[PDB]
């Protein structure tokens, strides 16, 4: 049981590191979009992200932050699959697990996914970026972490 | 009954209509409220008694006395700064002398003063005149000549230690002399 | 309205004040939290005398604790009611007393007294009108005795139109606590007779003997004495706290109780001092209370009033009994016991009954008298001070602080004058 | 608040300080590691430990004491001990050369070399503290280190702090038994410094310890550990109201103010009670009256002197444990009427009442048993003046022909200092005689 | 309508402006995004926010303030904060070089370079507003950025707008403690400019803040955040009747007109009350008389000066929260008969009654508790002239030997200005004592 908690605290730590470098992350995203001639469609899918990191990337720190983010997504996926391997639980746990495995999809729409209080990932950027440039890429991990916390809280009272 | 103030000085001190008679000359005048009242009595258009508070605080004494020397500098009156400092820390024998000079400055009447300049600050002569040779310890002399008040006022370890060792040398020489007298 | 501001001094003063506060809180229905859990009627109207009105009806105490040692505040705050007082009032220094009056008045009474003056002035201004100030302390140390006189002098000089009552603890040659105790007592007596309205005599040895020979306690301690003095204080103050039929106040007593300002000492006392096994076997009546209130066994004095003559007497009752029995009892006492009070002044007893009974006990009454008995204590104090002064022992400590020795000379001259005055008023003859 | 700094000079001072610190750590549940590893079963320790120890940000305790010695052997002996992880090495200063029962070398040619270091150390220790009342200087008259270095340091300390109390605890050489020969040589010089430059001084000997242990504890082969334990018990009893509280707290200033009737007469007589073993504490009812009466017995006195020869001027009593005031009152009533006890026609009474709620504790492996209460007495009488008389007689008989003085001459010192010390001691004895004489 | 523009110069000015803006948004419920996202549970916001904010066509709020600083580090520090989405980047002008406690560079070689930009910015901001009454210039005397640039800007604002009120808010260099050394050098030049070209000036310090917080708030570890919170509370209390209304509205003009007795004497004494923590606001009954009496206590004064040294000429009193007129009248009747408070023999009375129905609010994470009512007083007295006296003494003892003057000489400026400032300050003082002298 403790292994999932250690994994979750590591996820939270790398998350905290990510927003500490969220500014550089957005700068790298803008550089990639300028180098890929795609400055119209907001980035709302992981697949676009690894497509940019693997094709339109020249700076080593940019690919470093992108591979750290991809590792973030992979760790979220591994925690989700460990949770699904643990047990079924109540239907609300099943729904939480399903929505989380959906949110960690490589090809999923994130254009209508935004974070709220107390998550300040939106407030760190301009409103325009959060609406139609980068709104789901930044407002994905905190919300998934909240669902993980809720799912663990529900499983613990079983 | 050893109020060191002269009969004439006391006869003029009573003659000023002070709010309260000083029962303890050393302590009451340490604040400076009484002397401020005296100066207001003599010079009403230059000092305001309302500006002075009758309290026992070191800070209040400092401020009252501060207004006092500001006034004195305005009036160009010559009074020793060491005398004022001793009065503030209510040193033995100092306030009586100070009141004597205040009387002489105001009334312009010369007094057959027993002692004008700095006197025997410590009680060495008094102790020698007493039988049963006292030979007070270093701590006793420190407490007699060094009080908590001036330590709070101005701290300087170097000068304090210089004065301490000077007084210790004086004590040792006087002890040698006393042993010679034996 | 008419409120009373309370003052604290001395570790024994602090403990007895805390005990009194706990006793009154219990009697008037105050929880240790700070709310009100009473079920009476008169415990809401005149409750603001010792409390102050606040939001949520959370009354706060009105007392300033003065001390030189931080080691008393922690002891009293840790009690069941130590979390209810005002921490701002706990004004304590950094250096201890060491049972010296002179230096505590000089060293620890210069830079610390400003805060207590400020807070008491703030408290006095906070109320509309006041009657006086109560300060409980002891003469056994430089904490109570060193600063109680100074603060009383300050408040008298500031507000002369107030009541200065105090309950200091007189020493005892048999039961001592300080080597230099007579010096401090002599120094305190001067200010007590010069700058104090009234003063009551408190002895620990007498309370000791009383509890042993009457209460028959297994292991009596200071807590019992604090309880007794608290009960005495409440019985004294119930005349204003709980109105009845014949109410009185501190000033009327002090005026009617004191023939001359130079002699303002009194003799307190409580009547029902019984053992545990005797509580269920007692007849509650007038003559029993009168007998316990007149005899020498129940007073709290380390002396004998039968050696002199009664000067002034006040009998404050607290219950629902009568008026006729008290006056007839005092009449027949003055008739029979004629060689015990001043014949020159008839009717030396004052009647006072509080219709409001105390909490927990149905019958209560206190004794406030001024009999000719403190003369022995005064003369023995004078003798022992003359002794410890002739060859000047334990004097270098006082000398090193700065103060001279003529203060002792004037104090002993005043004390000799006072004892001569007392002894020549003792034989108050009618004529030549 | 009530915090003090202890000074330990010489081998005796170091061992006494170690005993005091171990007694404090065992009585306060302070583990030798320096932290509180007691996470399973607690056994106390929730008290005011800031008087002697210090609290770190990591939950650690740092002793506040000075462990200095001219000879490094004692420092090495303590350093290889089991409590080496408690203190800090910076507080244990070693030395190349040592006095070893001499005053001249350790006062001029040895002690004067290490001055700035110890001054800086003690200044830092004082800065680490908020409230300072007095000091605990531990040394000995026999040890040349604890005499010369002690005197030279305490002179600077008293000139540097005139408002701080200066205590003294050392060993007085017994007239009957002794360890070395040059003991009075150093004693005559150290007494002048301790008299004309300090406020109070405590004299103790080892012969009385041996007598009391053989009479009560009934041991045929004593050891220094029992002596140090007795000294530590006395010290803890004296400073009992500082670490803890009680009905009537008695601070260092509180009893030191009355314990000194004259600046020249500040030499009290300490007496601990009950000094008993395990078997002497089971079938013996203990009250306050008996032990207070036994406190005045010469057999229980710490110094070999008959009280009946002189009389008392000032008396200071202390208590530790579950005591009831009525018993103290009864004891006072009993002793004030005893004709055997002599006193001046001048002080009808004088004493204190120190009530401490915390009972004295015990040590696993010691000889002291579990006692519900304790009592310590500090009296002032002129009957003890004979010890100085014997010391002066010995100094005179060994000074007429100048025995072992050429060494001091060669080291460099004034020969007239011997005469100065002799005349000062003679004047002190004359003053003690005058005070002991009534009208 | 009642709309004002705030000016923030230097790090202290910018941080004070940030504290004021965050206080305004929390008290009015303005969300950090700048919109009204509270669509589920409303928590307020239906008021006249036009005084400080501006309403767009899309439901957006734009702050109306000037955040200028010569050093870009403060601009970056604010820009990386959580409120970067609130203001606009064009209002935060960075800089290549900064004064940093220097007047000559920031007044001639540094400040003169950025003039047209800030003038265009303030002109646009004024054009965006309808009614203008006064300005809120926040700077400092120690900071060179807040002194030279502030002086050069206000000199031009004075000649460009004569019909508009010109306020002043900055920090006074305490004589006991200080941050830098050249503080008097910049202060002596800044006082002349603030005197001969402004209408009012507010002088505050930090030492008294430390004293009052340690005395009431009882914090062993203060921080600049509490200082900024106190200053922002003072500012909000002053401009309370502008954002809201009440029984007697007191506008900026309403109090500044009477707050200025003479063109040379425009230095009021600010004192906020109550200044207490959470535990200091629970078991303490709060009425108007007690706090009004406490407002005259020197311990609660922002400037360390004994009011008893001088006397009052003009006084401006304000209130905020549920206050009853009878309590105000009783307090006035009490203080008018108080002998301790001194006043001139020509002004028997003078004061204002500002009733505000809206009580002051609290902040999540701050120290201020929930108080039903507040009070602020602005009095004029001669007892504060000692600060100018001490400053003149320090400048004189610094200028005799020309310490650190060669730098200003090399930068390019007239040396006679120091004499000009000294004589102007001497004349201003002399006027102050002449006014303080009654008949």
């Amino acid at each position: 049981m403790n292994e999932v908690k250690e994994s979750l605290r590591s996820i939270e730590q790398k998350y905290k590191l990510f927003q500490q470098q969220q500014f550089t992350f957005i700068a790298a995203l803008e550089h990639c979009r300028e180098n890929a001639h795609d400055k119209i469609r907001p980035i709302s899918s992981i697949e676009q992200v690894q497509s940019y990191m693997e094709h339109y990337c020249n700076n080593s720190t940019h690919r470093r932050i992108l591979i750290m983010f991809m590792d973030i997504c992979s760790e979220l996926s591994k925690l989700c699959q460990h949770f699904e391997a643990l047990h079924s639980g109540t239907p609300v746990t099943n729904s939480l697990l399903e929505k989380c495995k959906t949110l960690v999809s490589q090809s999923n729409d994130l254009s209508s996914l935004r974070a709220k209080y107390p998550h300040e990932v939106v407030n760190h950027l301009s409103c325009d970026e959060a609406r139609n440039h980068y709104g789901g890429v930044v407002s994905l991990i905190p919300i998934v972490l909240d669902f993980m916390k809720e799912w663990i809280a529900h499983s613990e009272k079983l | 009954r050893s109020s060191r103030l002269s009969r004439s000085v006391l006869r003029w001190l009573q003659g000023l209509d002070l709010s309260f008679f000083p029962r303890n000359v050393t302590r009451d005048f340490s604040n400076g409220y009484l002397v401020a009242e005296i100066f207001c009595i003599y010079y009403p258009w230059d000092l305001r008694l309302s500006s002075f508070e009758n309290g026992t605080s070191l800070k209040v004494k400092l401020d009252n006395w501060a207004q006092i020397e500001k006034f004195l500098a305005k009036k160009k009156f010559k009074l020793p700064k060491e005398l004022i400092h001793g009065t503030i820390h209510c040193k033995a024998g100092v306030p009586e002398i100070l009141i004597q000079e205040i009387y002489t400055l105001l009334t312009h009447q010369e007094i057959r003063s027993i002692q004008d300049d700095l006197a025997n600050f410590t009680d060495y002569i008094y102790q020698m005149r007493l039988p049963l040779v006292p030979r007070n310890t270093v701590s006793k002399s420190i407490k007699n000549n060094i009080r908590l008040s001036e330590l709070l006022s101005n701290p300087n370890v170097l000068s304090n230690e210089l004065k301490i060792e000077f007084l210790i040398l004086l004590q040792m020489l006087q002890r040698k002399l006393s042993r010679k007298l034996n | 309205m008419r409120e009373i501001v309370h003052l604290q001094a001395g570790q024994c003063g602090n403990q007895i004040g805390a005990k009194f506060w706990e006793v009154i809180s219990d009697e008037h229905g105050i929880d240790p939290t700070g709310t009100y859990h009473g079920d009476s009627d008169l415990q809401l109207e005149r409750i603001n005398v010792y409390y102050n009105e606040a939001t949520g009806g959370k009354y706060v105490p009105r007392a300033v604790l003065v001390d030189l040692e931080p080691g008393t505040m922690d002891s009293v705050r840790s009690g069941p009611f130590g979390q209810i007082f005002r921490p701002d009032n706990f004004v304590f220094g950094q250096s201890g007393a060491g049972n010296n009056w002179a230096k505590g008045h000089y060293t620890e009474g210069a830079e610390l007294v400003d805060s207590v003056l400020d807070v008491v002035r703030k408290e006095a201004e906070s109320c509309d009108c006041l009657q006086g100030f109560q300060l409980t302390h002891s003469l056994g140390g430089g904490t109570g005795s060193g600063m109680g006189t100074l603060l009383i002098s300050k408040i008298r000089e500031e507000y002369p139109d107030r009541i200065m009552n105090t309950f200091s603890v007189v020493p005892s040659p048999k039961v001592s606590d300080t080597v230099v105790e007579p010096y401090n007592a002599t120094l305190s007596v001067h200010q007590l007779v010069e700058n104090t309205d009234e003063t009551y005599c408190i002895d620990n040895e007498a309370l000791y003997d009383i509890c042993f020979r009457t209460l028959k306690l297994t292991t009596p301690t200071y807590g019992d004495l604090n309880h007794l003095v608290s009960a005495t204080m409440s019985g004294v103050t119930t005349c204003l706290r709980f109105p009845g039929q014949l109410n009185a106040d501190l000033r009327k007593l002090a005026v009617n109780m004191v023939p001359f300002p130079r002699l303002h000492f009194f003799m307190p006392g409580f009547a029902p001092l019984t053992s545990r096994g005797s509580q269920q076997y007692r007849a509650l009546t007038v003559p029993e209370l009168t007998q316990q209130m007149f005899d020498a066994k129940n007073m709290m004095a380390a002396c004998d009033p039968r050696h002199g003559r009664y000067l002034t007497v006040a009998a404050v009752f607290r219950g629902r009994m009568s008026m006729k029995e008290v006056d007839e009892q005092m009449l027949n006492v003055q008739n029979k016991n004629s060689s015990y009070f001043v014949e020159w002044i008839p009717n030396n007893v004052k009647t006072a009954v509080c219709d409001i009974p105390p909490r927990g006990l149905k019958m209560s009454a206190t004794f406030i008298g001024n009999s000719t008995a403190i003369q022995e204590l005064f003369k023995r104090i004078s003798e022992q001070f003359t002794a410890m002064f002739r060859r000047k022992a334990f004097l270098h400590w006082y000398t090193g602080e700065g103060m001279d020795e003529m203060e002792f000379t004037e104090a002993e001259s005043n004390m000799n004058d006072l004892v001569s005055e007392y002894q020549q008023y003792q034989d108050a003859t009618a004529e030549e | 608040m009530r915090e003090c700094i202890s000074i330990h000079v010489g081998q005796a001072g170091v061992q006494i300080g170690n005993a005091c610190w171990e007694l404090y750590c065992l009585e306060h549940g302070i583990q030798p590691d320096g932290q509180m590893p007691s996470d399973k079963t607690i056994g106390g320790g929730d008290d005011s430990f800031n008087t002697f120890f210090s609290e770190t940000g990591a939950g650690k305790h740092v002793p506040r004491a000075v462990f200095v010695d001219l000879e490094p052997t004692v420092v090495d002996e303590v350093r290889t001990g089991t409590y080496r992880q408690l203190f800090h090495p910076e507080q244990l200063i070693t030395g190349k050369e040592d006095a070893a029962n001499n005053y001249a070398r350790g006062h001029y040619t040895i002690g004067k070399e290490i001055v700035d270091l110890v001054l800086d150390r003690i200044r830092k220790l004082a800065d680490l503290c908020t409230g300072l009342q007095g000091f605990l200087i531990f040394h000995s008259f026999g040890g040349g280190t604890g005499s010369g270095f002690a005197s030279l340091l305490m002179e600077r300390l008293s000139v540097d702090y005139g408002k701080k109390s200066k205590l003294e605890f050392a060993i007085y050489p017994a007239p009957q038994v002794s360890t070395a020969v040059v003991e009075p040589y150093n004693s005559i010089l150290t007494t002048h410094t301790t008299l004309e430059h300090s406020d109070c001084a405590f004299m103790v000997d080892n012969e009385a310890i041996y007598d009391i242990c053989r009479r009560n504890l009934d041991i045929e082969r004593p050891t220094y550990t029992n002596l140090n334990r007795l000294i530590g018990q006395i010290v803890s009893s004296i400073t009992a109201s500082l670490r803890f509280d009680g009905a009537l707290n008695v601070d260092l200033t509180e009893f030191q103010t009355n314990l000194v009737p004259y600046p020249r007469i500040h030499f009290p007589l300490a007496t601990y009670a009950p000094v008993i073993s395990a078997e002497k504490a089971y079938h013996e009812q203990l009250s306050v009256a008996e032990i207070t009466n036994a406190c005045f017995e010469p057999a229980n006195q710490m110094v070999k002197c008959d009280p009946r020869h002189g009389k008392y001027m000032a008396c200071c009593m202390l208590y530790r444990g579950d005591v009831v005031p009525k018993d103290v009152n009864a004891a006072i009533a009993t002793i004030k009427t005893k004709r055997t006890i002599q006193f001046v026609d001048w002080c009808p009474t004088g004493f204190k009442v120190g009530i401490n709620y915390q009972p004295p504790t015990v040590v696993p492996g010691g000889d002291l048993a579990k006692v519900q209460r304790a009592v310590c007495m500090l009296s002032n009488t002129t009957a003890i003046a004979e010890a100085w008389a014997r010391l002066d007689h010995k100094f005179d008989l060994m000074y007429a022909k100048r025995a072992f003085v050429h060494w001091y001459v060669g080291e460099g010192m004034e020969e007239g200092e011997f005469s100065e010390a002799r005349e000062d001691l003679a004047a002190l004895e004359k003053d003690y005689e005058e005070v002991g004489v009534d009208s």
